[PDB]
RNA sequence: GGUUGCGGCCAUAUCUAGCAGAAAGCACCGUUCCCCGUUCGAUCAACCGUAGUUAAGCUGCUAAGAGCAAUACCGAGUAGUGUAGUGGGAGACCAUACGCGAAACUAUUGUGCUGCAAUCU
RNA sequence: CCUAAGGGGGACUCAUGGAGAACAGAAAUCUCCAGUAGAACAAAAGGGUAAAAGUCCCCUUGAUUUUGAUUUUCAGUGUGAAUACAAACCAUGAAAGUGUGGCCUAUCGAUCCUUUAGUCCCUCGGAAUUUGAGGCUAGAGGUGCCAGAAAAGUUACCACAGGGAUAACUGGCUUGUGGCAGUCAAGCGUUCAUAGCGACAUUGCUUUUUGAUUCUUCGAUGUCGGCUCUUCCUAUCAUACCGAAGCAGAAUUCGGUAAGCGUUGGAUUGUUCACCCACUAAUAGGGAACGUGAGCUGGGUUUAGACCGUCGUGAGACAGGUUAGUUU
RNA sequence: GGGUAAACGGCGGGAGUAACUAUGACUCUCUUAAGGUAGCCAAAUGCCUCGUCAUCUAAUUAGUGACGCGCAUGAAUGGAU
RNA sequence: GAGGUAAAGCGAAUGAUUAGAAGUCUUGGGGUUGAAAUGACCUUAACUUAUUCUCAAACUUUAAAUAUGUAAGAAGUCCUUGUUGCUUAAUUGAACGUGGACAAUUGAAUGAAGAGCUUUUAGUGGGCCAUUUUUGGUAAGCAGAACUGGCGAUGCGGGAUGA
């Protein structure tokens, strides 16, 4: 699928509360923190004797992800988080597509 | 070598569309979008202003639909004018002005919305529409109806909404469809949408065909030259018709020199017949008897 | 591969009729819907927006919200040893006025008309309906009728 | 089986008075192959309501041994004997409704005589279900 | 009664081939300064109603017309079907009893009706 | 899968056929006529759609925000999907209107944890400040066994609890398959349908084949074959008496009444089956819990030892071969 | 990166071709780490299979001797004696 | 009101399909015309027209029976006029009302060991058979569904015997 960079959809912010203009990046996941209380739980249960005391998980079963896109206001700098569906291909920007064209 | 189409299969399966679609006069997807009324607004109709243009005449019609049909609440025609003074050049784009508002006034009068809703006085040319008025009734709402007309900037039917919505009744509407209206810097020029108002484009064809291609304009404007219509002039019509309609718009049906019956008898004389079953079974035997 | 989607099944019930297909002619979106109306449910497959299930194909229910292009109707369905009133929002091209309101109504008003008119005439009417009662006694004359004596045919081939 | 219950014949030998029209005459329809019924004649009646005559009073099976059982509960009907109610009965009045009502179903018993060979068939092809029309005279009689 | 505008039902209104159409309307028709749109003023836009024509559109009529619609001492109370029997028949199936009841076929008839406003020899 | 294949508006009409135009032809492009959709609408099929839902052009982000109601599956729980509104904010259009993703019916995912956004709010509890952590609201990271454990084999050394809810015999229903018998009669038979045969079709019977099923039996009905012995059936191989012939005799073939009476000795094989040699009047076919193991035997299969080949990394497997193996 | 198989183990297919046919010394061809060598075989290892030929007997799915594209023989997972 | 099953239909769309007949071959070949003319002739095959025989679980214009939704009043109808920030151009409405009229035929039949409401808890969650409809299978005391009635859970009279 192919996404714009900008978008202009509602912004929550206290002093928007209406359509601006955004800009469009992926999201992505930020590293997991070693100090967060469940990996500081989970890396005392692992201590000692016992082996792995947590599920591991193996069998997976899905091929995509869902895209989620950070919309950055350029007014407030407000950031919104919108799902897309699952797509195998997703770029943003890219170029548009060219209708009564030869091969 | 090809198979014949129009078989008794073909006729049998057709589906003919509506009457007025095989006519090709009525758009049902707009009818259907214009009419429909919110359901909770439960018996108040919508008011449709219906603008049509024939090659000499401008029908402007305001409207509510029914089950049995629809039923006109006022009606105005071009050929109304000359009792208002135009007589000629009743298709202008400045017709079509003087129609709207003559239809904007008949129906104000008819509801008793004059004193209040009296509409834009001074005809400037802006863009501009009927506000209501606090704390009293709000202003008679009509929407546009152009049919299977073309919705072009310049339009005479930009003419009659203008008209109308001049005249007191509220027809929403945005300024980029009339005459005078630039694209390119989006915003409406008064100056040459006044000059469409008061007839000015016919006035300066006048003068450009007058002193260019004389033949022509006897031929053409020969009705302004029988009288005594000068190219300058033609304002004054249109600001006198303007100010005749505002003082009264009431109807005045024409009076009729045969009654009724008279024209339905005058009428039959020239329709043909349908024959009796008896006087086809009789040209059948005919035909079959001259055959041997 | 069991398939049990929303409009499993609806092959021949949403279908348009033979040669009525296209346009929905407007009386359809003139007809006004009160609240407490009776009304009947028949999906048209030509508008795909505010479609019934297809349980509710057939059934009549009570109108009890209208909105700007739909009505709510109200339907009692059977749902084991009990009915559920089910709200179902169907835009106005689905419904249309049940018909069995307007020949009671009709009775309504004849009914008021008869009474009051007897106590006019200080008599007295019986408004009840009655079943179709076993005929009376009557006189067959037989004029041009002398009866013909019918008898069973005998059997025959015919191709 | 609903049809049976609503015209009160909840056991075999049974019996019941109907007021034709076309509502009870489709619900006998439904019944036809469990039932035998008829038209029955003055006499028939009489000895119907004189031997195995009960009223229904308070929900409870009355014998009809005194005018006075009939007129307490049939008074506002002016019903006040048992010939009345039998000319209700007889001759289908404006109380048919209340008397027939009144009347506790009538428990029959088994012909002497016996029936025809196979009863479950229509009366038609020699069995005694459905209509007979005149032979539910000699039947009751059978079985009164 | 004719016509126009807007409609309701959406072929009894459609389709094919012919013929006729007074008044009015509608229409075709003429021109390109202007608003506007095109390869193309053909469509669309504007202007004249002035130069012309009922040729066409439109309307009506004709057709043992096609189609469609309706009706039926048409087929047919047939096909089918609910209920019943310790009915028939090896079975396949069938008859009968109390009820409901088609389609094709055949024949005949018909070929838009109508609401609001305006207009007209 | 799609920034358009979403949304709005506008203009236009498709498949195909016919008649024509240099190269140009069955297929290029252009024109007219016909053309109810015989086209297209991402993807299955079905529905739907013609001044459109289809083709092309203009503008766009409503594929947005808040949280409720409802429909389907339904326990009227969840998930998914959908519908109709309310309060906003917008797009488009002259406008009425339409738009809360894809014309409709499929296209998807809890708790815990992590992470991001929002609120910049609450808490760190002796009092503060700043880092850090924990909360509140919405997403994402995934469980396809899709209401969602973290998971490789083998046992021929085996165990237990059970199961006739369930296989490996018999029996029972059925008779496709096997076997046997009719009907018709195109032909064969020097001519000649029917002496003897008999195609294409069609009607049956039998339970001596193998299936199909899973009704009985898993707190056991001893599951191959042979030997031994009795009896029964007839669909008769021989022997009695006959009828027919393409019956001269002899031999043979077809048929009837007939089960009274008989139907063998051996080589090879565990075999049933088979195949030869030989005798004979003939060496017919079957049943009796596939008769018959408190009658035997134990060659076979099917415990534990062992070998080989192939397969497996291996333990081991083989409905493959081989040898030794308690019969109360 | 090198070594090591008396370490575990492994050890190929398809076409045409010789003054009859048959076969294929031979050639071409894809491919492997290598393509089963010396030997041995219907062997306790061969399915087809009671393989084919000979011998043994009147008669032999038994036995022995040969043959060999060998389902699936083969060299210290030792081969042949 | 709704329905698309049985039936029916195919000189009605889709699909399947038998046979000729008359035409066009000008955009089928063969043969025979021609010293070379595609311009004919005889022929088969194609198509077209009007006919013809036979079909459809996933074809259909039509279309039952049975089964199925709703209504048959007092919480109704009607007359008048009060509230609203919703709605209308509006004094229009919409919704809810005030006040007034219409009584036992208060608005079909039949019946009603009465109607309504709640809490709490048991066992069960192997089913099987018959009529009729029906799928797989040659069939089955076979496997799987639909409606009802049964057996299970049930004796008794009959079917000799038998859920
Ligand atoms: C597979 C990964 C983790 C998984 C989840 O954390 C596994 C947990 C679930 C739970 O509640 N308790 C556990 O012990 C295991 C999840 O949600 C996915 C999106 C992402
Ligand atoms: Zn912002």
């Amino acid at each position: 699928v192919n996404v714009p960079k900008t978008r202009k959809t509602y912004c929550k912010g206290k002093e928007c509360r209406k359509h601006t203009q955004h800009k469009v990046t992926q999201y992505k996941a930020g590293k997991a923190s070693l100090f967060a209380q469940g990996k500081r739980r989970y890396d005392r249960k692992q201590s000692g004797y016992g082996g792995q005391t947590k599920q591991i998980f193996h069998k997976k079963a899905k091929t995509t992800k869902k895209v989620v896109l950070r919309l950055e206001c350029v007014v407030c700098k407000t950031k919104a988080q919108l799902p897309l569906k699952r797509c195998k291909h997703f770029e943003l920007g890219g170029d548009k597509k060219q209708k009564g064209q030869a091969l | 070598m090809q198979k014949e189409f129009r078989t008794s299969a073909y006729h049998s399966r057709f589906q003919t569309p509506f009457r007025r679609r095989q006519e090709g006069k009525t758009d049902y997807y707009q009818r259907k979008r214009l009419v429909t009324q919110h359901k909770a607004k439960y018996n108040s109709p919508k008011y449709r202003l219906v603008v049509r243009f024939t090659n000499k005449d401008i029908i402007a019609q305001i409207v509510s639909a029914h089950i049995t049909g629809d039923v006109v609440f006022t009606a105005a025609y071009a050929h109304e004018l000359p009792r208002y003074g135009i007589k000629y050049g009743l298709t202008n784009w400045s017709a079509a002005y003087a129609v709207g508002l003559l239809v904007a006034r008949r129906a104000l009068q008819k509801l008793g919305l004059d004193e209040t809703y009296t509409g834009v006085e001074e005809v400037e040319g802006e863009f501009e529409l009927t506000e209501a008025v606090e704390d009293g009734p709000r202003p008679f709402k009509v929407f546009l109806d152009i049919g299977l007309q073309r919705t072009t900037t310049g339009a005479r039917v930009f003419g009659v909404l203008k008209g109308a919505s001049d005249g007191g009744l509220y027809v929403p509407h945005s300024p980029n469809r009339f005459p005078g209206w630039d694209i390119e810097a989006e915003e409406l020029d008064a100056e040459l949408l006044r000059k469409y108002i008061f007839g000015g484009h016919v006035a300066e064809y006048m003068e450009e065909l007058l002193d260019d291609d004389e033949e022509k304009y006897k031929s053409i404007f020969k009705n302004y030259i029988e009288e005594e219509i000068e190219s300058e002039d033609v304002e004054e019509i249109y600001a006198n018709a303007h100010e005749a309609i505002r003082a009264d718009p009431s109807f005045k049906p024409t009076e009729k020199k045969f009654t009724k019956e008279q024209y339905k008898a005058e009428s039959k004389k020239y329709r043909q017949q349908k024959l009796t079953r008896a006087e086809r079974q009789a040209k059948v035997a005919k035909k079959i008897a001259e055959f041997k | 591969g069991k398939s049990r989607g929303y409009r499993s099944g609806t092959r021949y019930a949403f279908q348009r009729d033979f040669k009525k297909h296209g346009a929905i002619p407007l009386s359809t979106y003139l007809k006004v819907y009160k609240v407490g109306d009776i009304v009947d449910i028949k999906a048209n497959g030509s508008i795909q927006k505010g479609m019934p299930h297809k349980y509710y194909h057939g059934k009549t229910g009570i109108v009890y919200n209208v909105t700007k292009s739909s009505v709510g109707v109200i339907i009692n369905k059977v749902v084991g040893n009990r009915y559920i009133e089910k709200r179902v929002n169907l835009r106005v091209e689905h419904v249309k006025h049940s018909a069995c309101r307007q020949e009671f109504l009709n009775r309504v008003k004849s009914n008021a008309a008869k009474k009051r008119e007897a106590k006019a005439n200080g008599e007295t009417v019986y408004l009840k309906r009655q079943a179709a009662k076993p005929r009376g006694s009557r006189i067959i004359s037989t004029e041009g009728n002398i009866p013909q004596t019918l008898a069973p045919v005998a059997y025959e081939t015919f191709i | 089986r609903k049809v049976l219950q609503l015209l009160r014949l909840t056991q075999i030998n049974a019996g019941v008075f109907v007021r034709l029209t076309k509502a009870t005459s489709e619900l006998i329809k439904l019944a036809e192959p469990y039932v035998a019924y008829g038209y029955p004649s003055l006499s028939t009646i009489r000895q119907l309501v004189y031997k195995r005559g009960f009223g229904k009073v308070n929900k409870q099976r009355i014998a009809l041994s005194d005018n006075a059982i009939i007129e307490a509960n049939l008074g506002k009907f002016n019903i006040l004997s048992i010939e009345d109610l039998i000319h209700e009965i007889y001759t289908v009045g404006p109380n048919f409704k209340q008397v027939s009502n009144f009347l506790w179903p009538f428990k029959l018993s088994n012909p002497n005589g016996g029936f025809r060979a196979r009863k479950f068939q229509h009366f038609i092809q020699g069995g005694d279900t459905g209509n007979r029309e005149q032979f539910i005279n000699a039947l009751v009689k059978q079985m009164n």
